[PDB]
């Protein structure tokens, strides 16, 4: 409600659903999917213009309205942090007769300006650490909210408020401008942005209204990959534990289980960045159980049985639990696809959390009829050896102990029964 | 073959 433009996907374009049927012209170089995502580049022809309807009455000027929408920023090219840092370039374009608005990005800022009829230019920003061992922000799905009071011009991410100006020094912004939607700035012949659900509203959006809207553009019945995109059968992931950040999960050598190694790091010599590697560990794949049930797209949706499947010695591997364990915790069986009735192979993925996430859970099971819970996939430091001095050492493991643990609420982040899958991403290069 | 078999008992050797 309020609602005055609304770009959404369809018939291969992007249309206003907003019911002022406003004109929005896709160029050749926008690509888009039906997932409501859509691309801009560096290409001359990458670009979207909107037309505001001018046969329906709305106001010439105005100074009570927000901004919406979900944006993927991809991550700095390590030889090119200067450019990165430095050269700001407009992404969204709003301005009639030198007033008026606009989003533009510089490396790790997303900027919101307003200009008046004088010329004063007010901004706000949002800035996230390139120096981080694992970002939320780099190359990841997030949601920005940008509501204008007389007072305050605030940005909200993920459904909470992160930074505020006093705009009282100016009292008159043009806003019935054409919307361009186009990179603009000294960019890289790479750069690119990810942006979806693009809503402008004709009022300044409650904090509520905002994390009401933040969670219901979250939902869905498909998981989610570490980037914020769909999770897939039948495609490649290297796996994060969202409890264990800078682990990893690697074939022990002359060993078919699992041991927990810590993350390799940005090694070269900027003093402005550093991150964990992504791209490592053993090469993950998620297939369907069943066959017979209708699979019409590639889609991974909570409660699907699946096998956890990876790539070993050029051929595809199974992860597997041993069906008599005594403890509270074992080390999974990681080896051939196999009939054995002394393992478990079948996984249900689950989704305990209830606030929005990418984490997903997996819970052996006997069967799909079967009701009775076997463990949960995680990670256990294990006696290793030595009678004198005790070393431990991580493993890849089921444990009963998660079952009781992903009951308490709020949902504990924490726990390493939390899990993200990556995929080769070109957002993302390290 | 019993490849497999000579990983489940290195699995068996590795979980005491
Ligand atoms: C710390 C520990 O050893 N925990 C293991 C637990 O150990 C028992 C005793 O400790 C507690 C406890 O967990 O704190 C004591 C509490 O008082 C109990 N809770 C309550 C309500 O009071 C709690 C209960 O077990 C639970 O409530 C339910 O059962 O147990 C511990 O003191 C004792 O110590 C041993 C010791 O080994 C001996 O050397 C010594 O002689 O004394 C005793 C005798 O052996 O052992 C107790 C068990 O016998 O036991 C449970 C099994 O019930 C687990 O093994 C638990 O360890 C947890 O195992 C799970 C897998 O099952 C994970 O491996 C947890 O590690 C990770 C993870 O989730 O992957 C690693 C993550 O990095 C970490 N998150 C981080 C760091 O970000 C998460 C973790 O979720 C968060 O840290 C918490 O939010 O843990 C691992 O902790």
């Amino acid at each position: 409600n309020n609602i005055i433009l609304n770009l959404r996907y369809k018939d291969n374009n992007l249309i206003d659903l907003s019911g002022y049927g406003a004109k929005v012209e896709v160029y050749d170089g926008v690509e888009l999917n039906d997932k409501n995502q859509f691309k801009l580049t560096s290409s001359a022809n990458s670009k979207i213009r909107v037309t505001q309807n001018q046969n329906i009455i709305f106001n010439s000027v105005f100074l009570d309205f927000s901004v919406s929408f979900w944006i993927r920023i991809p991550k700095y090219k390590n030889d090119g942090i200067q450019n990165y840092i430095h050269n700001e370039y407009t992404i969204i374009n709003c301005m009639k007769n030198n007033s008026g608005w606009k989003i533009s990005i510089r490396g790790n800022r997303i900027i919101w300006t307003l200009i008046d009829i004088n010329g004063k230019t007010k901004s706000v920003f949002f800035e996230y650490n390139i120096r981080e061992d694992i970002s939320e922000y780099i190359n990841r799905w997030f949601f920005v909210t940008i509501t204008n009071n007389l007072n305050n011009a605030k940005i909200y991410i993920n459904g909470k408020l992160e930074s505020n100006t006093d705009i009282k020094d100016i009292r008159e912004v043009i806003a019935n401008g054409e919307i361009i939607f186009k990179l603009d700035g000294d960019i890289d012949r790479t750069q690119f942005i990810w942006m979806k659900y693009f809503s402008i509203f004709n009022t300044e959006l409650s904090q509520s209204n905002i994390e009401e809207r933040y969670k219901i553009q979250s939902y869905s019945e498909y998981l989610k990959d570490f980037w914020g995109n769909p999770l897939m059968y039948n495609k490649e992931y290297y796996m994060f534990n969202a409890g264990n950040k800078n682990s990893y999960i690697k074939l022990k050598k002359d060993s078919p289980v699992g041991e927990i190694l810590t993350r390799s790091k940005y090694n070269q010599n900027s003093k402005y960045i550093n991150y964990r590697d992504l791209y490592i560990g053993e090469k993950f794949i998620i297939r369907r159980k069943s066959n017979s049930q209708s699979i019409n797209d590639d889609i991974v949706r909570k409660e699907d049985y699946i096998y956890l499947d990876f790539f070993n010695l050029n051929q595809e591997w199974r992860v597997y639990t041993y069906k008599y364990f005594k403890k509270e915790e074992e080390k999974l069986f990681l080896a051939p696809i196999s009939d054995s009735d002394e393992f478990y192979n079948t996984i249900q993925i689950k989704e305990y959390d209830e606030q929005p996430t990418y984490s997903c859970q997996l819970l052996f099971k006997k069967d799909e009829e079967s009701t009775d819970e076997i463990g949960l996939i995680g990670i256990h430091r294990f006696y290793e050896s030595g009678w004198w001095f005790e070393e431990y050492k991580d493993y890849f493991c089921i444990s009963k102990w998660y079952l009781k643990e992903v009951k308490r609420k709020p949902y504990n982040l924490k726990l390493g029964c939390n899990w993200q899958f990556i995929p080769k991403d070109e957002g993302w290069t390290e | 073959e019993d490849a497999f078999s000579k990983l489940k008992e290195k699995f068996m050797n590795e979980l005491h």
